RNA sequence: UAACCCAAACUAAUUAUCUUCGGCGUAAAACGUGUCAACUAUAAAUAAAUAAAUAGAAUUAAAAUCCAACUUAUAUGUGAAAAUUCAUUGUUAGGACCUAAACUCAAUAACGAAAGUAAUUCUAGUCAUUUAUAAUACACGACAGCUAAGACCCAAACUGGGAUUAGAUACCCCACUAUGCUUAGCCAUAAACCUAAAUAAUUAAUUAACAAAACUAUUUGCCAGAGAACUACUAGCCAUAGCUUAAAACUCAAAGGAC
RNA sequence: AUAUACCGCCAUCUUCAGCAAACCCUAAAAAGGUAUUAAAGUAAGCAAAAGAAUCAAACAUAAAAACGUUAGGUCAAGGUGUAGCCA
């Protein structure tokens, strides 16, 4: 009692159908925007298509698309046995034919390297294959056992002697890791008018906004919206915060200071201008000071805000008080 | 939290950053290299390098706030240390050269130690035996121990104090009476330790 | 030596009246049971009632007791990093010998079998 | 033809359920009731493992080579 | 649960098209509006007009192609002009839809007083985007 | 209303016609045990010498009890208390008693028909019928109970007191008797069940389930839905509120076993 | 009138991890079907996941959450089966 839609396994016939009438989608789309089409690229057609066909739809996958088959259709496996029926590959009867003949071949390996029989680190910064990629190198589906077991005898084939052979093989299953630059992006040093060196950045805490221009050389005058600090900011705990950026590369009273603060409270204000004197102070310090500024929380924003009330909820996280029953 | 678990806490001591690389212990070394990779939270708007910042006091004040008025909290706290460096001033002045030499004026070592002097070491805990509970002595944690004296100061000076007298009136004249140990929240740890006595019998049910 | 097992049972080849009665059958499973926890004794309870003692005669002052205190500390101290120390490196370690999780999936590898194959 | 918890291999009497034939390797210790054509020997030892898996593979390559042989001859000859 | 405009799970064999398949949360996500029209946007009136006029477009285009609509209807309008757009099945014959059309045009003008277009696209059978 | 069956018949009531080669570990069922007959079968000429069978006499190590000396002020009891006790309590290389019961060995598996039997020593003592098969006969038969006279450390139905509970004719605490012991006699019942009668085989031509694999032959006993019913009546018996023997009316369409 | 005839729209378990379809295996199966140094399980759908939203980033919060359970709530949102009133 089966009675749905089988899967529509794509013939090769079909798919070449399905590239003859792209190539003639390309000519015809080329002819609409009045480009060449010789020319005319996928990029071009991906951005033709998003004006001819406005849509809005915030999930990508759902937007009207006249891509390449290749990109949308499944690369479909082909038939493992020929005409007699016979499979192609010794190992088909294993229901896993390309994960064991992989593992057929880095068992080989091993054991030649150890009858046969340096520093191991030749690739840094590198990790193995995630589970999904090795599946599509294999164009199979894997279980997380059958996972585990490859990464330990390949592991296994490093801790031997291994030739420039071993080290090519292990390297296609070692994916670079692309480890970010978690490092300040230092601004630029503009020049006024009397010639003198500054800098700017923005900061951000809670809803208030900071545009502070630190100057080079400076007395230690800070002005909030062109007024003095004191006065701004009565409170001591205000002030402090902006005194954190500069006691702690000891450059108190070396600077000049112009601020912009405008949004938020008393408190979330200081804080945005710290943010923001901070990323300009980076400009006229060394790189060693800049990295122990980001260590010291310094250079990092602030990501907490308010949190939206629920509805049937007195708040954020507050409940309504439970009935006593 | 907006923090995801990666995030470091930040470290603000000054002189950490600026001392000499041959300084520092190869653990201290590892995590500064360590550090340069990994993600640093934000310091907090009560966190700063200053040199008068100090964490048991910035502590005890935030455990007087009520409702995040901290600016309140804050001014009863210095209003308190200068309550009692005017106390201490004026017996110092009027006190003879060899009483001078003992009397303490400064507030912020009259606020640590009075605090230490409260803390008690062991407390009764309800532990489980045989299915059921019994009150036997087990040594008090730092965490815990540190908290129940705080906590017994700002509950003597909120609750037992005459209506018209302020805070930093009765706090005051508790931490420098707490600094002599001859006051209220010391009793009041005399008692935690006078009621672990009596149970020490149940003191080898603890399995730790 | 394992007891004996031979004219215990009730079985049409003994002729006496038997000796044992097992509850269940006597076939060796192919698991071992979840060996029950264990839980450790007092530490520092010699130390604690000295410190208490002194109070009880200075009453209840730190100020008479103030090195026996610092005793007490002393082996709560050590105590602390001992039970830090040996819950991450001595139970992790499991060197001495296998839990019952992986005593079972050994006596698996080879398992008694009472039928024929 | 015995899996590693000492119980026959599942595909001995699966083979049988399909009408298959098996050629296997059986021990004092194997049941080779089902086994079409049973091999009695050693299963353990390398070397009689070794044995055997030359024996089949020379005589699985020599039957192939014959087929071919065969065919050349009777081709040859119809236009022959 | 939730049954608002869900197309319950049954054994494999209902077939639903793409517009049933998807639940309210998908609304500007995956599937757009059936309706467009500028009533809604901020700073303008007429809103509960322009919806009374989608409830009765929409009854009416049921019974005057009853049975012979693969889809609902895309109701499109542009200043003064209405243009209604909808998939119908080719059950009926071809001389049979031309006289609908201008039926169904002429008077939906002259009830609104605004013209209004009828554009038919019409397929051999209702489309499946997946069988639920 | 229509259909179906039978048809000079048709339906109802009543009665009659069908009757043991099946079973007995758990569904009904192997008798508490052994021995002697006559049949029916069977066919070999052995046994015994066995560690706790049985009976009698003597004996005793530990722990109690009693008396005595010294002696805390309490001792005892519970999950927690009360009640009880100071005529107690603890120690005694002090005295008396010889009541009762037999640690370790025993992780042993022996003896005996079964019941049952294991502290030591000595006396008496188990043994040959080919084998299976016996009552209306003879002899035995745990525990509890009865009769007469003794014993009495400890235990303990009943009973009294304390507690618990809504109540507590109980479960827990204390005290104490019948009784457990000995000498005779009686009673003859057990889940007397290893729920598996005894004997001689056999292990392939063999899974209802579960339990302790299946199964043949021989001989006796027993069983034939459940409840009524370890009941009523009858006869026997040292048994008198007893044991063995053991129905029917009536009720139900199930009960039961294993999963 | 009946939520104990229902649609519609929800509550609860619940941010629980299952559900149902086609098969395959068992000295028969009322049912059951896992062991990774692998021992009878398999391959698709729904849910979870992923993705999208809070207009960089992450995290978080929202949203989402199958089959069922409570004859759960609502004939008074509207509609509707059956029964009832129609000076
Ligand atoms: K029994
Ligand atoms: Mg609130
Ligand atoms: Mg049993
Ligand atoms: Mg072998
Ligand atoms: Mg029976
Ligand atoms: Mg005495
Ligand atoms: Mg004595
Ligand atoms: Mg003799
Ligand atoms: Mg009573
Ligand atoms: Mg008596
Ligand atoms: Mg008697
Ligand atoms: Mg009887
Ligand atoms: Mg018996
Ligand atoms: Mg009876
Ligand atoms: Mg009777
Ligand atoms: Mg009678
Ligand atoms: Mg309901
Ligand atoms: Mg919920
Ligand atoms: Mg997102
Ligand atoms: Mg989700
Ligand atoms: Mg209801
Ligand atoms: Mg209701």
């Amino acid at each position: 009692n089966v009675q749905a839609s089988r899967q529509e396994s794509y013939t090769e016939d079909f798919i070449k159908k399905q590239i003859e009438e792209f190539n003639i989608g390309k000519r015809h789309l080329a002819n609409m925007m009045g480009e060449d089409p010789e020319t005319f690229a996928e990029e071009d057609i991906d951005r033709a298509i998003a004006y001819l066909f406005p849509s809005g739809l915030f999930e990508k996958r759902a937007r009207p698309m006249m891509k390449h088959p290749e990109h949308i259709f499944p690369k479909q496996r082909a038939t493992q046995w020929g005409e007699d029926g016979r499979p192609f590959h010794f190992l088909f009867y294993t229901g896993k034919q390309s994960y064991y003949s992989l593992m057929h071949d880095v068992y080989g390996k091993v054991m030649q390297l150890e009858k046969h029989r340096a520093e191991s680190r030749d690739l840094i910064g590198s990790r193995w294959l995630i589970k999904e990629e090795l599946e599509e190198m294999l164009v199979e589906k894997l279980s997380d056992e059958d996972y585990a077991q490859f990464i330990r005898l390949l592991e296994k084939l490093l801790t031997l002697p291994c030739g420039p052979a071993e080290e090519e093989f292990v390297q296609r299953f070692r994916r670079s890791v692309t480890i970010q630059s978690k490092k300040q992006l230092i601004e630029p040093v503009q020049y006024d008018e009397q010639g003198m060196a500054f800098s700017t950045s923005e900061g951000r805490r809670k809803s208030a906004t900071a545009q502070a221009v630190v100057y080079e050389h400076g007395s230690g005058k800070i002005h909030v919206n062109g007024v003095d600090y004191l006065i701004y900011f009565p409170i001591t705990q205000d002030r402090e915060q902006l005194m954190f950026p500069f006691h702690f590369l000891d450059r108190l009273e070396r600077h000049d200071v112009t601020c912009t603060v405008s949004g938020g409270g008393r408190s979330a204000q200081a804080g945005a201008i710290r943010l923001a004197m901070a990323r300009a102070l980076c400009s006229f310090v060394t790189e060693d000071e800049v990295e122990w500024m980001r260590q010291a929380g310094l250079l990092t924003p602030d990501p907490r805000i308010r949190e939206r009330k629920k509805p049937g909820q007195e708040g954020a996280r507050r409940k309504f008080t439970w009935k006593k029953r | 939290s907006r923090y995801a678990p990666e995030f470091r806490e930040p470290l603000i001591d000054k002189e950490y950053y600026r001392k000499p690389v041959a300084e520092l212990t190869e653990e201290e070394k590892y995590d500064q290299e360590l550090k340069k990779t990994q993600f640093i939270k934000a310091a907090a708007a009560t966190e700063t390098s200053s040199v008068f910042a100090d964490p048991v006091i910035s502590k005890f004040t935030n455990m007087m706030m009520k409702g995040g008025n901290k600016v309140l909290a804050r001014s009863l706290m210095a209003q308190t240390l200068e309550a009692v460096k005017r106390k201490q001033f004026e017996k110092y002045r009027a006190a003879s050269a060899e009483e001078q030499a003992t009397i303490e004026r400064n507030p912020y070592r009259i606020f640590h130690e009075a605090l230490k002097n409260c803390e008690p070491v062991i407390g009764l805990v309800p532990i489980l035996k045989g299915g059921h509970f019994y009150q036997v002595p087990v040594p008090l944690a730092d965490r815990r121990r540190r908290f129940l004296a705080m906590k017994w100061m700002i509950t003597e000076c909120r609750e037992n104090k005459p209506r018209r007298t302020l805070m930093p009136e009765k706090l005051s004249h508790e931490l420098l009476e707490a600094f002599h140990n001859r006051g209220p929240v010391i009793k009041r740890k005399h008692n935690m330790h006078k009621m672990a006595e009596a149970n020490r019998a149940l003191a080898h049910y603890r399995w730790w | 030596a394992t007891p004996s097992l031979r004219g215990r049972l009730a079985r049409f080849a003994n002729p006496g009246k038997p000796i044992l009665k097992p509850n269940k059958p006597l076939i060796l499973a192919n698991r071992v049971g979840n060996r029950r926890r264990e839980k450790g004794e007092a530490t520092c309870i010699t130390e604690m009632s000295m410190m208490m003692a002194c109070w009880k005669q200075n009453e209840f002052r730190d100020e008479a007791c103030r090195k026996e205190i610092q005793d007490f500390f002393d082996c709560s101290s050590r105590a602390q990093e001992a039970r830090k120390m040996r819950s991450i490196q001595e139970s992790l370690g499991q060197s001495e010998s296998l839990s019952p999780h992986k005593m079972t999936k050994l006596l698996q590898r080879f398992p008694n079998k009472s039928h024929l194959i | 033809t015995l899996n590693n918890v000492f119980e026959p291999h599942v595909a001995v009497r699966d083979a049988a359920k399909m009408n298959i034939p098996t050629v296997g390797i059986v021990d004092t210790n194997c049941n080779p009731c089902l086994i079409t054509y049973p091999i009695p020997g050693n299963d353990d030892s390398p070397q009689a493992i070794q044995l055997f898996c030359k024996l089949f593979r020379t005589t699985i390559n020599r039957a192939k080579e014959k087929r071919r042989q065969m065919e050349a001859l009777h081709r040859l000859q119809s236009p022959k | 649960k939730n049954r608002a405009a869900r197309v319950r799970v049954a054994k494999g064999n209902k077939p639903v098209s793409y517009e049933e398949a998807h639940a309210p949360h998908y609304i500007a996500h995956r599937k757009g509006w059936l309706s467009l029209h500028t009533g809604n946007l901020d700073g303008e009136d007429h809103a509960a007009e322009r919806t009374l006029e989608d409830v009765f477009l929409r009854k009416f285009m049921m019974g005057t192609f009853p049975g012979c609509l693969a889809d609902q209807i895309v109701l499109k309008r542009r200043a003064n002009q209405v243009d209604i757009c909808a998939l119908v099945l080719r059950q009926l014959p071809a001389h049979k839809f031309y006289f609908l059309v201008g039926y169904s045009e002429t008077l939906l003008s002259h009830f609104y007083k605004c013209p209004v277009r009828l554009h038919l696209q019409t397929v051999p059978s209702k489309v499946v985007y997946k069988y639920i």
